[PDB]
């Protein structure tokens, strides 16, 4: 839908992913063939089919981010699948129905945005009106102005055309190698049809999955993508992997992505009154606490920014009411203080951290 | 069977002979029973058949991609699966590690151990070699490449199961 | 319903499939009798039974393409099910009744097509009633019309007569009990990898697959929301490497119910060649004319063909053999530099060849560690 050049694309995800440059490129790349598959003919729009990725790196590292800012950033509508899910069970086919029901809320949603600024005058009507609007039917117009019928035929458009669907930890699906390896390998021949073009029924509609782009993504540390079924290798043309985050990407991850947690904060302790302010000097400590604990104990990338930041502030947010009007600085002597001791102690990292 | 470690001046290395004995007869006298492994960052050997090592040695890579390479780490979840699964409990060899951190032994009994001074020497002549090993490292300026060659042939000399075929892999540090 | 004639069909499919010309020539037969029954008496069209197909061979040959191209040829409904996803679970009828849904989507939509003409008509004669209501056309109903032509809730309105008109054209009897007609006459079953069912545990979960497929071949009457469904005449074709086990491995009811035979031979990197360009609307045909969407001119040497073709086979010796699918993967990660610099290099005449090839592959060629990840 969008007409966003690739470079355009990736210079949009830059303002919230860090780095991982190349599975940029690459999502840009099959989000801008959707646009150029619209301009071809009557016979090449059918041949041709969307190029699926496969994400590759270990966990924490953006994966998933970058295929939601991508959703996001087109407006499609978007589902994470956990590829094990299938092992025990619930059918293939409910990844479809989710998507559609998660594309009509987003449409339903969106279409109220547009049923909402709808839903000589006399002066002493523009009284009352001036009255009314300092203070003192939003069902009934909005319901009179949207048209359910094309709410939920445009969803199913939505889901065939730009319809994203993320296939997390698809590695572990791959045969380890008896037992596990046909459950295994048995799901992956259950989604070869959803990537080969078949047609699934919901009680939206009946949907058909050939134009649906797919993210899988996998550590592949024990298994390998050749791993994989052969019907299902040629299903991902483009392959990518992500590189591990290293402190300094921490250090930008905390402040420059739009909306950062360091910034979320900030904001959480404004609506106390109090005003929060991050040293150079503390993000970059708190990068080096973040990275420690993942190398004393276990990795989860990025996400170990969450668990020790909220650690290192649950002192102020409690405070935050009682210090409305103060003006709270975050150096590096307040977080070697609140963490130091804790990242110190690898038994209790395991709990607290 | 013999294999050497020794690790001095930023310099480690593995060694180890070519001898495959069958029974009392001679199997083949140009096995390679050292390797290098994870972007030849770490250098590793084995002491028993060729493919319980080669099945090994791939699921160590694999237990050092999960823990991003730590050594210590990563041959403790080998010894547990070892011992633990069914399949690899069968498995029958004696493997020998090392990197610029430091050198450990692994086992099928799950053991991880770092010797003194990180010296492995394990097979059959393993005890020969360590024993000439020892001598030199305290005895000499030799570099460890220089001891482990000197002390593999001591061994080959000594040993009935272990020849003069040699295979090493140096890995330098400094 | 079509009356080609055999060699009509296989030359047809060599316009996609490139090679495996017995794999033509054996669906030819089969689509050619389901012409031949209709011309024959009432007692004959019901004794005589599709000529079912068993293709063989290594994975990514095509077995799958020729069945994909044989229904859309004609125009069939058409389903492909992994014999696999029984040992576990789902019930066997529902290859039916997914085929029928497929079916029921693939008439309405080809139904739309007819509506989407003469409901335009009848759609602008409704809206034309509004703007100069009736008491040879009249000129203000043609200075209108003109106007309405030319672009301009107004502009809602034209897609909703769109429905009451195409729902007003359609005869929905006729067109859900087309699908069953379609279904019925023209169905369409590729069953990959039937080979991995064959034969103490499994071997009757195994065999316990094939006696539940056995009614579907043999005839039976399948109920759907949809209508109810008999499989007497629908064709199928199953697919198996069957290195592991062979046809005669298959329950004894099943094998009679596969006349015809065929083995599929191994694409060589000649046959790369030919697939990346003889084929319409090949790969190399897609990755030009989506270039051009930016303003780019690709052009492939043959020498540059070739070098890709060679890419291709040598990560399926070096690591694992998927056939052809092997070509998509290579492509792609020759042409990413391009693909995302199409847009600034609008303009420009951008030329593959053998230099090119070698710059962006033989260096992950190489290494046959990373092949295994990136290709
Ligand atoms: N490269 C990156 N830039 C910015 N934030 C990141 C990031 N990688 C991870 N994060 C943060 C944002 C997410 O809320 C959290 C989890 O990331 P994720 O996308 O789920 O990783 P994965 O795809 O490995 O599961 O970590
Ligand atoms: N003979 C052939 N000509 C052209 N393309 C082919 C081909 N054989 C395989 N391909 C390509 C096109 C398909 O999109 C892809 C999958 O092949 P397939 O028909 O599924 O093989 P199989 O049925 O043996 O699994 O490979």
């Amino acid at each position: 839908m969008s007409e966003m050049t690739p470079r355009e694309i990736v210079s949009e995800l830059d303002k919230h992913i860090i780095g991982q440059d190349n599975a940029k490129r690459s999502v840009a790349i099959a989000l801008r063939n959707r646009w150029r598959r619209m301009q071809l003919n009557e016979e090449l729009r059918h041949e041709v089919t969307p190029k699926n990725i496969l994400m590759i790196g270990p966990t924490g590292v953006g994966k998933t981010e970058i295929a939601r800012r991508l959703a996001k950033l087109a407006n499609a509508p978007f589902i994470k699948v956990e590829a094990t899910k299938f092992t025990e069970g619930k059918e293939v086919d409910s990844i479809i129905r989710d998507l559609t029901d998660a594309a009509v809320k987003m449409v339903r949603v969106q279409a109220i945005e547009k049923n909402r600024y709808r839903a000589e005058p006399s002066a002493a009507r523009q009284a009352f009106r001036k009255k009314l609007r300092e203070g003192q039917l939003i069902e009934e117009e909005a319901a009179k102005l949207v048209n359910p019928e094309e709410l939920k035929q445009d969803a199913i458009d939505a889901v065939e055309q730009h319809g994203i669907v993320f296939i997390d930890e698809i590695d572990k699906i791959c045969k380890r190698g008896s037992g596990p390896d046909v459950s295994r390998e048995g799901v992956q021949r259950d989604l070869l049809p959803l990537v080969e073009g078949c047609t699934v029924s919901t009680k939206h509609g009946m949907v058909k999955t050939d134009h649906i782009l797919f993210i899988a993504s996998g550590a592949f540390q024990i298994a390998k993508p050749s791993d994989l079924i052969p019907e299902l290798q040629g299903r991902l043309p483009i392959r990518v992997e992500l590189q591990a985050l290293t402190t300094s990407d921490f250090e930008r991850i905390l402040t420059e992505p739009n909306a950062s947690i360091t910034v979320q904060y900030k904001a959480l302790m404004a609506t106390e009154g109090v005003n929060i302010e991050f040293t150079d000097s503390g993000i970059k400590r708190i990068a080096e606490a973040a990275w420690q604990v993942n190398e004393s104990t276990e990795n989860i990338g990025a996400r170990r920014l969450h668990t020790v930041l909220e650690r290192l502030m649950e002192e102020i947010s409690y405070d935050a009411s009682d210090l409305s009007g103060q003006n709270i600085t975050i150096d590096a002597d307040y977080v070697s203080k609140h963490l130091d001791a804790l990242v110190a102690d690898e038994d209790l990292s395991r709990f607290i951290l | 069977t013999t294999i050497v470690s020794v690790r001095r001046n930023g310099h480690v290395v593995i060694a180890g002979d070519g001898q495959a004995t069958l029974g009392n007869t001679v199997m083949k006298g140009n096995v390679k029973k050292v390797r290098r492994l994870y972007n030849d960052k770490v250098i590793a050997g084995f002491a028993g058949g060729t493919a319980d090592a080669f099945t090994l040695f791939e699921l160590f890579e694999r237990k050092l991609e999960m823990h991003q390479g730590h050594l210590v780490k990563a041959a403790v979840e080998l010894a547990k699966d070892w011992r633990t699964d069914r399949m690899l409990r069968k498995l029958e060899a004696l493997l020998a590690v090392a990197d610029e951190t430091a050198s450990l032994i692994i086992t099928g009994n799950g053991d991880v151990v770092q010797p003194e001074n990180d010296l492995i020497a394990i097979g059959s002549g393993g005890p020969y070699a360590q024993a000439a090993a020892r001598a030199l490292l305290e005895n000499t300026e030799l570099s460890a490449r220089e001891i482990a060659e000197k002390a593999l042939d001591i061994a080959g000399d000594i040993c009935i199961y272990t020849n003069h075929f040699h295979t090493i892999e140096e890995l330098s540090y400094k």
